[PDB]
């Protein structure tokens, strides 16, 4: 539905572009109602009489002229405002956007929405709108305009408009038909050998690639099935716009002829009338001619579509009094399936944190466990269920405040194209550098901004800047540490050769001033033995919510996840 | 570029085809052209007599136009479509036929998005352009052309006087493209630019929803970027819009009927010979730009067909060079190393002379700082790429002198990417074998810690897998473990980066691991170098050649690099 919405709020300005837009319409029109006379004259016994008629369509000429210019200044202005509006709002709907939408696809939808419309707006204004809408109008007000010289001939031209426009957007709509069919049944076509292509180590290694290359190939050679209906369908979408217009000029000029054989107006009228009527046929033709960049630009602007008819999430209503100086998370009878590869992962789970108080959660790969601190975070929404940070719910609250309670220190880490400094800064833009200091000695990472060029300052947002793994996951690491928010979750990196960043989450964990609860999924055992209450989720649901000291030596699955680690920790390959 | 070019002159088998269309294309716009002419004429007729017959002549002329414009219309479609399938299928045959010979290197240094890019993408651009670009640019240039030669015909004074705008738009178009040097480079870096802030901020969507002030960065790089739009297009716009009045139909009627005008009231213009003008003489404007679209638009094609054919004349393996006659080292699975020297471009190269000989039964591993050739030397033992220099044989007998199939008989390997092909799970671990009489399968999914899950999978040992298939990273790995295992050849390769993929399912691979290397020559690409303490030979290299070989309690007996990566925090 919004798709391109002009601020809206001037009506003014877009009631004069109109306005204008409409009369230089009318003068276009108005020229050929001047030729007329002027072709009249032309044919008789004396056409030195039409010197007249020439200074007036040159007049209406101006007129035009000047109507256009100053309707293609205002097209260019208004291209600009629309650019900046639809893109800042574009860019500004993206916070919102329920997170489970971002598909594969869905993501690289909005990534062109985003980098790829500059152009096509500035032109989608101009040269998009007013051809467009001054052809279409021009015939009708042709025939208007023609009904008072020979209503005979007027009303013919009303009566074509509705015809020729119906046979051209059939026209249209059997060629976008045809051309959806066609690459469609391509990709069904050459699905298989990427296929094909994607496992091809495998296959050659266990020696099994000639007989999946003939069964490809004998598939291949023996659909076929393709004409009929790809070539029948395909056939129309032009010839039924080329029939219809050249009949249509057949019709025009056998009326013509017909009516100045019957002695109804004599020779050189009929002259004049029959050039108005190529002029009439003209402007469809001109719209024809605009079907491909009409599909272009309806394509690049349905990707916006796509982007700003996505979900929303809204919690709104407002709440947090004071700040809840150390909350409790419980959330009980929570159930969360992921809208879109459905499947009721973490359904129905239950238990009530403490204040303060390290609070791991182990289980096995792949079981709901990063859902759990993203829906304590509030980073999604529970199907049914209500998350109950301090004693109040967290859909009641206002999306500005909802996110200052809660501190991520997420799986994969992100930094944003721009200096290290600047990414640590991005917690608390309104920090001091001392707290910064404190941070950024407190995330063992002083060594990593003490062992690169030219200090702190370095671009390290992309292209490997000599950044690695653990060396951005510490970043991420003191950039969670700073924004002060009475809730800290962990999820464990995966750092190996590098124990740096084991020691900076033991840190993290021990020594903070802030006393604040946290929550840390994570299987090694150092970092599980700051803990003192320990959650095993397997398969979403609880499973062992009691302590380290208490299910090693009552209950199992912990023993044996504990056994595992000691026992994993010492493995070495042997020259057996 | 230029004709005869086989990089890009792939296209060369229908060049008759082609030429075939373009004249039957040609036909149908002087077909859809002449009507004009027709209506000329019937004017002509009618301004002196011409009896009722007489105008029925014309209006059956200009049926017969109608149909059989309609009618080569129809075949010229039929027709194009027909050979252009023809031509997709053979291609499509040879591209397959190719994929199934290029060197395993060449796809881990692709990846998937490009493959599927190269195939799907370019196959589809090029059947648009041979479908559509081709007739469509030859119609558009065929047109203008059979225009202007039937106007200097009727008269060559309007057609002169008719030249100026299209001179003063040449003019402008001139000025204004001599006149954007700078600016057209600098918006297409901005354009690439913003492609990654726009991947970027996608990327990060949870960094900005838990900390908004991240934000900032990619707005502001917005709107510097349409603030440079704005500023690039708003000076150069009354210019534009002065070249683009000059294409107006009613600027070319004022110019036909002044001067038309002129010429009759001087008894000079037979006015009967002014219609074509005023008929076919407005659209000539827009006659050019038709021109200049189709022929920039036969180019998207043209690059697509050439990056496709730069794919095709690909070099494939050496393979099969004059065999070697295994020596009289050892040929159970005794592989030695040689002088070898191999880069991935021409120039700098990144291995040299290794020459290092493993024992049957050995267990060799490889050390060195992440990033310093470590893994090309083992992904180069399983014929990834040809080395440049110096031989490598598996058994005194050299790799490149056997076949695809004898070769990878005996030096499977486990590297990363899992490479799960879609099946039947039980059929998936049996890839190797082709039909194992459902214990042996069994039985290696119990001794790969993988026959639970695999149990636990909804229905057992037939369910197709898939993207939603479910099973995790450490549960892949697992099944291709399996599928090794079963596989049983007498040299292997371990990327330990496997084990601690899925740093949660790790014992279980681990043990999967320690079965599947019970009697090899394991060669291990080591990472954490704790886990290589009772190996036979390590050997550290750094930057490309070897510095030193050993086992460990000697190399940590003379220190060199050795004693170093072992002090650092492992002692
Ligand atoms: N965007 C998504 N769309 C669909 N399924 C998802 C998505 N993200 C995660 N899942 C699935 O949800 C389940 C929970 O995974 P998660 O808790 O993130 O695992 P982990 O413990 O490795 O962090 C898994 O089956 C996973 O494949
Ligand atoms: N696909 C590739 N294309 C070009 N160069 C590559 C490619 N993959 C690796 N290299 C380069 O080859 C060299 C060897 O790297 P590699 O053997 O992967 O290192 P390591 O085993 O230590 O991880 C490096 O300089 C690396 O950047
Ligand atoms: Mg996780």
């Amino acid at each position: 539905t919004w798709i391109a919405l002009v601020p809206n709020d001037h009506r003014a300005r877009l009631i004069g572009f109109a306005l204008l837009a409409f009369c230089s319409v009318v003068a276009r029109a108005v020229g050929t109602v001047l030729l007329v006379p002027l072709m009249a004259a032309l044919f008789g016994e004396a056409p030195q009489r039409a010197w007249l008629w020439l200074g007036w369509l040159s007049a209406a000429t101006v007129a035009g002229w000047v109507l256009d210019a100053v309707t293609a200044r205002i097209g260019i202005e208004l291209g600009f405002a629309v650019l900046n509006h639809t893109q800042h709002d574009v860019a500004d709907r993206l916070p919102v956007v329920r997170l489970d939408w971002f598909t594969a696809e869905n993501t690289a939808t909005a990534r062109q929405a985003i980098a790829a419309t500059g152009p096509e707006l500035v032109g989608l204004v101009v040269n998009l709108v007013t051809p467009l809408t001054s052809a279409i109008l021009l015939p009708a007000v042709i025939a208007l305009a023609l009904l008072p010289i020979s209503w005979q001939l007027g009303v013919a031209a009303l009566a074509g408009v509705p015809l020729l426009l119906g046979a051209l957007w059939a026209s249209a709509a059997f060629a976008r038909r045809a051309d959806t069919a066609a690459d469609k049944a391509n990709t069904a076509l050459t699905e298989r050998i990427i296929e094909f292509a994607r496992t091809q180590q495998a296959l050659r290694a266990a020696r099994r690639v000639e007989p999946a290359r003939s069964l490809v190939g004998n598939a291949l050679a023996s659909q076929h099935t393709a004409t009929m209906r790809l070539l029948g369908m395909q056939i129309p979408g032009q010839l039924l716009f080329s029939i219809a217009s050249q009949l249509a000029l057949i019709v025009l000029a056998g009326t013509t002829a017909a009516l100045t054989i019957t002695g109804t107006l004599t020779v050189p009228e009929a002259i004049a009338l029959i050039v108005v009527m190529v002029r009439y046929l003209e402007p469809f033709t001109a719209v024809s001619e605009l079907a491909p960049a009409l599909e272009s630009t309806r394509a690049t602007l349905g990707r916006i579509g796509s982007v700003l008819t996505a979900p929303v999430m809204v919690a709104g209503s407002g709440t947090w009094r004071d700040g809840a100086v150390v909350p409790r998370i419980e959330f009980d009878d929570v159930a969360f399936g992921y809208d879109g590869g459905s499947g009721p992962v973490l359904d129905g789970v239950s238990f009530c944190l403490q204040p303060g108080t390290t609070t791991a959660i182990v289980g096995p790969s792949g079981c709901g466990k990063s859902t759990i601190l993203a829906l304590i975070a509030g980073l999604h929404q529970p199907t049914r269920g209500r998350v109950l940070i301090d004693g109040t719910d967290v859909a009641t609250l206002d999306a500005r405040a909802q996110q200052a309670v809660c501190s991520v220190v997420f799986q994969h880490p992100y930094l944003f194209h721009g200096t290290i400094r600047d990414n640590v800064f991005a917690a608390d833009p309104g920090a001091s550098d001392d707290q910064f200091a404190q941070a950024v000695r407190l995330a063992r990472v002083d060594e990593l901004i003490a062992r690169l060029p030219d200090g702190a300052n370095t671009i390290v947002g992309e292209a490997g800047s000599a950044l690695s793994g653990g060396e951005r996951q510490r970043v991420s690491i003191a950039r969670a540490l700073l924004k002060a928010a009475p809730v800290l979750l962990v999820d464990e990196a995966t750092s190996a050769l590098d124990a740096e960043n084991e020691a900076a989450v033991v840190d993290a964990l021990a020594a903070d001033p802030r006393s604040r609860t946290r929550v840390i999924v994570a299987h090694r055992l150092a970092s599980i033995r700051h803990a003192d209450r320990v959650l095993f989720v397997d398969d979403g649901r609880v499973v062992e919510d009691g302590s380290i000291s208490e299910l090693l030596t009552a209950g199992g699955r912990f023993s044996q996840f504990w056994r595992q680690q000691h026992e994993a920790a010492e493995w070495q390959i042997l020259a057996e | 570029s230029w004709r005869a070019q086989a990089a890009s002159r792939l296209l060369a088998p229908l060049k008759l085809p082609l030429v075939l269309s373009g004249v039957l294309a040609a036909l149908v716009t002087l077909a859809q052209l002449a009507p004009f002419v027709l209506l000329v004429e019937l004017s002509r007729l009618l301004v002196s007599g011409a009896g009722a017959h007489r105008l029925f002549t014309v209006g059956f002329a200009a049926v017969g136009l109608l149909g059989t414009g309609a009618l080569l219309a129809a075949a010229l479609t039929l027709w194009l479509h027909v050979i252009d399938a023809r031509f997709a299928r053979a291609l499509r045959l040879r591209l397959l036929s190719k994929l199934s010979r290029l060197p395993l290197g060449w796809f881990t240094s692709r990846g998937s998005g490009s493959i599927k890019k190269l195939v799907t993408d370019d196959t589809l651009a090029l059947h648009y352009l041979v479908t559509h670009a081709v007739p469509d640019a030859v119609a558009a240039v065929v047109a203008p052309v059979g225009v202007l030669v039937y106007l200097f015909v009727v008269d060559w004074r309007v057609a002169l006087v008719l030249f100026g705008p299209v001179l003063v738009y040449l003019t402008i178009t001139s000025s204004l493209t001599i006149q954007s040097g700078p600016r057209i480079v600098q918006a297409q870096r901005w354009a690439e630019k913003m492609n990654g802030e726009a991947g970027s901020y996608l990327e990060g969507q949870p960094v900005i929803r838990v900390f908004g002030a991240a934000s900032s960065s990619f707005r502001r790089r917005l709107d510097e970027y349409i603030g440079f739009l704005v500023a690039w297009q708003r000076p150069l716009a009354g210019k534009k819009t002065l070249m683009d009045l000059a294409t107006r139909p009613a600027t070319f009627l004022w110019l036909i009927a002044a001067t038309g005008t002129l010429l009759v009231a001087t008894h000079r213009m037979d006015p009967v010979n002014l219609l074509p003008f005023m008929f076919l003489g407005t659209t000539f404007g827009a006659r050019l730009l038709g021109i200049a679209y189709g022929l920039g638009g036969l180019r998207t094609g043209l690059l697509a067909a050439r990056h496709l054919q730069v794919t095709l004349d690909e070099t494939e393996l050496a393979v099969r060079e004059h065999p070697r006659e295994p020596l009289d080292g050892e040929a159970p699975a005794t592989v030695v190393f040689d002088h070898v020297t191999f880069g991935y471009r021409p120039g700098v190269p990144v291995i040299q002379d290794v020459s290092l000989t493993l024992r049957p039964g050995t267990v060799t591993a490889l050390v060195g700082p992440s990033g310093s050739g470590k893994s090309t030397l083992a992904t180069l033992l399983a014929r990834f790429h040809d080395v440049e220099r110096g031989a490598i044989r598996v058994g005194g007998q050299d790799i490149r002198s056997l076949a695809a199939d004898e070769l990878y008989t005996r030096v499977g390997f486990v590297l990363q990417e899992a490479q799960l092909v879609h099946g039947t799970a039980a059929e998936n671990i049996a890839l190797a074998v082709p039909d194992a009489p459902a214990e042996q399968v069994q039985v290696a999914a119990r001794e790969a810690q993988i026959h639970d899950r695999v149990l636990r999978l909804p229905d057992g040992y037939d369910t197709v897998l898939g993207a939603n298939s479910g099973l995790s990273g450490g549960e892949r790995q697992r099944l291709t473990i399996a599928r090794a295992i079963l596989g049983d050849t007498p040299v292997l390769i371990l990327d330990e980066a496997t084990a601690f993929a899925d740093p949660e399912s790790e014992y279980l691979v681990q043990q999967a691991l320690n079965r599947l290397t019970r009697d090899r020559t394991v060669l291990v690409i080591a990472h954490r170098l704790h886990t290589i303490t009772r190996a036979d030979q390590i050997v550290v290299l750094d930057h490309g050649r070897i510095v030193e070989r050993g086992t460990h309690e000697e190399l940590l007996a003379a220190g060199g690099r050795y004693c170093r990566l072992w002090d650092t925090g492992q002692g």
